[PDB]
Parts: structure tokens; C-alpha cells; sequence
């Protein structure tokens, strides 16, 4: 999920936007 | 720069990206 | 605590994140 | 500029995006 994507690896803006309301 | 977003920095990134709308990661405003 | 101010490396990372492949004025 | 908008004050995703390209 988002920790693996953005903390363990490096994520793009689109990947973080997937978690928004 | 550290490009990873962990801990408080991940919450802040979501505040920035999602704005006042909130998000599914944690129940912040 | 979560700091909603973006200073130093947190401002630089934030520009990487939001600009992406664009790069930015400080690249 | 960016320092006053985002470090001294709190800036939005759109304000930060104005420094792109």
C-alpha cells in the first residue's frame, strides 16, 4: 500500500492522489 | 534530499496533496 | 508532530513530488 | 516567494505547482 510505495520506495504524485478523498 | 515519505512526512505529503478534503490513510482533516 | 510548514529538505522533496518530470525553477 | 508562501506560511498544492517547469 502507500507505505511500501512512498516510504520504502519512492512514489509519484499520482500514487499519493489515489489515497485522497 | 531524502525522496522517501515516511512517518510524519507521509502525513504532511497527504495534507499537501489532498488539501482539506482528507484521505483514506488516516482520519485527519 | 506533523509540521504543515515546508522548509529545507521537506520543501525540496515537496517540489520533486508535485513537479515530477517537469522539474522546477530551482532544478 | 516560495519561502514565505510555503515555509513561513502554509501553501497549497496549486501554489507549489506554480514553481514547476
Amino acid at each position: 500500500g502507500i507505505v511500501e510505495q512512498c516510504c520504502t520506495s519512492i512514489c509519484s504524485l499520482y500514487q499519493l492522489e489515489n489515497y485522497c478523498n | 534530499v531524502n525522496q522517501h515519505l515516511c512517518g510524519s512526512h507521509l502525513v504532511e505529503a497527504l495534507y499537501l496533496v489532498c488539501g482539506e478534503r482528507g484521505a483514506f490513510y488516516t482520519p485527519l482533516t
